[PDB]
């Protein structure tokens, strides 16, 4: 019925990580190769790069992320990367539009513009349609930033050694958001549900993901687009 | 093996 | 006292190949990472590889450069790429500024600007000082041409294999030069010479150059700013 | 190694 002083710390620290690492205005965004309407392909890695940074940023602040050895602290960003990327993303998508809005008509990323960086419009409509849904579960900040350091922290992945010190971590997460719905989200009796469900969406948004990418990193032509950081969190390597 | 994101991490 | 049929068709191949990898316009520097005025890196590195490209479409087009085994090609081109983008870059040097004016400016590099690129103003004079050298030859573009392909085919390199072989391109296009001097220069009687130094010259600017890039490489918060293509070209891997 | 290289040269 009342969230603990300990809950309240961990939303704290946690919404001011995301503050941190999240600029609305999207003003970095013109460091980036520009966009060319594979075309979209060095905006979109240039795009995906500086986000592994704010996903790297928010990560470090997550309380008892930094205590992981830094393999875990590795197998963890490596694996979660594209997840919480297309988490964040959701802050930037409208519904009106149905694209990622991002401060001006040449960073509105329709559709369309996504298909010109070498992906499928097929394997892309699960993306808008996993966008659509987080949407209009009308998170609020605190929810949003929890779904983020839950998913960051998600045991199920290849090359976790600690798999009962970050469960645990993800549990009193967890806890903090199954708490913090019922308390202070009116009309949220589902919510918490809603959101899992999600987190199990992500995981094949991830595996499609994958596939597309392995077709891209085994054409050097268009490996070569890539940045250093987006090629070593995507690749391969142990 | 993952020099950038053991430098970024620290 | 005349220039063989044979010796022709290696000037029209040559400048041809140049004139199709060597834009006055210099159109495609606004898909590279805008300059910032180390913020100076990421535009430089996305020119350097920008650059690259160029000097393998050139390379490609030297006579003789294709028959060579892959590996040679290889060798070749890592060693020569920095000394062959020296070379090209003073198509675009001016004395008048002391800088590299390529339509723009913000795509006008004077030495301040280089310096904010992980260099230092002490190793960015003798470069200045070639440039001034070099343009003080007022070479024909047959003689500009000539000496980035003999340049490139340089024997005393790290990795090659067919000493013998190159050793005998780089002689049959140091004789084209020769015999186009004699015949269609006039005053450039000790010119061949002249320009035969600026590759030794080019061999201290590579050093220098693989000395501080050495510094950049290892730091990987700067080594994260360059591309694949510089990094595997100025990498040390066999 | 050298993937690049050998694409770009072929
Ligand atoms: C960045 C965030 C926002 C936008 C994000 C959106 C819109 C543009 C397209 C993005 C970046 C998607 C692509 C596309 C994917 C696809 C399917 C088939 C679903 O798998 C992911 C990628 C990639 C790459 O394959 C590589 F290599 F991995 F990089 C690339 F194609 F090569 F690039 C996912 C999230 C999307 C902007 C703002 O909210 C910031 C936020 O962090
Ligand atoms: C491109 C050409 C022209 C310009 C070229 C000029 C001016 C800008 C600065 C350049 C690109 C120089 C730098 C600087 C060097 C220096 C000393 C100390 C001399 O070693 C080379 C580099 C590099 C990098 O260390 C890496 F990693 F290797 F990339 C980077 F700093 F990281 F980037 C050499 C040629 C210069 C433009 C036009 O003529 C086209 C032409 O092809």
């Amino acid at each position: 019925h009342m969230l603990s002083d300990e809950q309240m710390q961990i939303i704290n620290s946690l919404v001011e990580a995301h503050h941190k690492t999240y600029d609305d205005s999207y003003s970095d965004f013109v460091r980036f190769r520009p966009p060319v309407r594979l075309s979209m392909l060095p905006h979109l890695a240039d795009l995906v790069s500086y986000s592994i940074q704010k996903v790297i940023g928010f990560a470090k602040m997550i309380p008892g992320f930094r205590d992981l050895t830094a393999e875990d602290q590795i197998a963890l960003l490596k694996s979660s990367a594209i997840e919480i990327i297309m988490l964040r993303s959701n802050q930037s998508f409208s519904l009106e539009d149905m694209s990622w809005s991002c401060g001006g008509p040449d960073f509105k990323y329709c559709i369309n513009d996504v298909t010109k960086a070498g992906h499928t419009l097929e394997l892309l409509e699960p993306l808008v349609k996993f966008q659509v849904g987080l949407k209009k579960l009308k998170l609020h900040e605190e929810e949003h930033v929890l779904l983020m350091a839950i998913c960051l922290l998600s045991p199920d992945r290849p090359g976790v050694q600690d798999h009962v010190r970050i469960e645990a971590l993800q549990d009193r997460l967890c806890d903090v958001l199954q708490a913090y719905i019922r308390i202070q989200h009116p009309g949220g009796r589902l919510l918490y549900a809603k959101m899992i469900q999600k987190l199990a969406d992500l995981r094949s948004l991830n595996e499609e993901h994958s596939k597309q990418y392995r077709s891209l990193s085994f054409q050097p032509e268009h490996s070569m687009q890539l940045t250093p950081l987006v090629l070593e969190v995507f690749g391969s390597e142990v | 093996k993952h020099k950038i994101l053991h430098r970024l991490l620290q």
